[PDB]
């Protein structure tokens, strides 16, 4: 139905910067609300960033306000995670997801169970 | 591919949707402009394509003036511009019986898209002469047999409630919205487009 492909992960210096890309494809793709999640060593999946269908609305947990900007370009069927002033704890596998529950409503989605389609993951390691 | 969503709400389903606009003087020129705006807002909240939502726009007086057919392969922005430029008729009569016959024999003469739901959004402000209603139930029954859902929207105190209730009787998905005026259309828009979207399937290919 929906295929999501993350790219652009790698190693960075603490306080460094990194842009993640996600290429969305498939017939049923309708510019769904999207979200970036992560799994850090020994931890559950965390939503770090969510965006409405149009991009006019965004959600980040207070913990990461100022360190992540989610954006999207619907003409290219892309979504992005700008990572800024990176820390040790930002080391994790980063997943791009899309809401398939009531897709017609393109408002930002914070409930992780409403995210239905998932990419393969991209590793970000913040080290020396 | 071609043209991204204008709003957060965006119906990506298999739907043949027909907008039927009362052309009688029961609406002022200014009230008719409000009706077209509602139609253009609706169109902006649909994924318009031969694969997803197909739209038709007809204005009805004692006859039917089609401006867009379901099959007209044009750019959504072009289709919406056409809808915004439908002319005020301000006619003496608007015949629900005639525009339902047109929809039955001219729009839904054959079912290209059995995979899609088919919807007639009958936007009513007036009451046709009782001489013109001879075959009214016949044509609604003909639409129920072609699996066309008729959704009557009565606008204002002159809309024919007898006929709206009649349409609801003839079939259970046939469901009505009774509005006190055109200004209520914008209030009611999000509920209406949500209802229309839910009657349709997500790609059952």
């Amino acid at each position: 139905e929906v295929q999501l492909v993350e790219s652009g992960g790698g190693l960075v210096q603490p306080g460094g910067s990194l842009r993640l890309s996600c290429a969305a494809s498939g017939r049923t793709f309708s510019y769904n609300p999207m979200g970036w999640f992560r799994q850090a060593p020994g931890k559950g999946r965390e939503l770090v960033a969510a965006i409405s269908r149009t991009g006019g609305s965004t959600y980040y947990p207070d913990s990461v306000e100022g360190r992540f900007t989610i954006s999207r370009d619907n003409a290219k069927r892309m979504v992005y995670l700008q990572m800024n002033s990176l820390r040790a704890e930002d080391t994790a596998v980063y997943y791009c997801a899309a809401a398939g529950v009531r897709a017609e409503d393109g408002r930002v989605r914070t409930l992780p169970s409403e995210y239905t389609f998932w990419g393969q993951g991209t590793q970000v390691t913040v080290s020396s | 591919i071609s043209e991204p969503p204008l709003h957060d709400f965006y119906c990506s389903r298999l739907l043949d949707l027909v907008f039927l606009l009362d052309g009688s003087s029961r609406l002022s020129e200014a009230e008719f402009e409000v009706l077209k705006a509602f139609v253009v807002d609706m169109m902006e909240r649909l994924r318009i394509s031969q694969k997803w939502v197909r739209v038709a726009v007809v204005e009805y007086h004692d006859g039917s003036h089609a401006y867009i057919g379901l099959k007209d392969r044009k750019r959504p922005s072009e289709l919406r511009r056409i809808a915004s430029q439908v002319k005020y008729a301000g006619s003496q009569v608007a015949s629900t019986s005639e525009v339902l016959k047109y929809t039955l024999f001219q729009i839904f003469s054959k079912i290209d898209r059995p995979e899609a739901s088919r919807i007639a959004l009958l936007l009513m402000a007036s009451q046709e002469p009782q001489r013109m209603s001879r075959n009214f139930v016949r044509y609604v029954q003909g639409l129920k047999k072609k699996k066309v859902i008729v959704i009557p929207v009565g606008i204002g105190p002159h809309a024919n409630l007898k006929q709206i209730r009649l349409i609801e009787k003839q079939a259970p998905e046939n469901k009505a919205f009774v509005l006190s005026s055109v200004d209520e259309l914008e209030q009611q828009r999000d509920e209406i487009v949500s209802y229309l979207c839910d009657l349709a399937p997500e790609a059952p290919p």
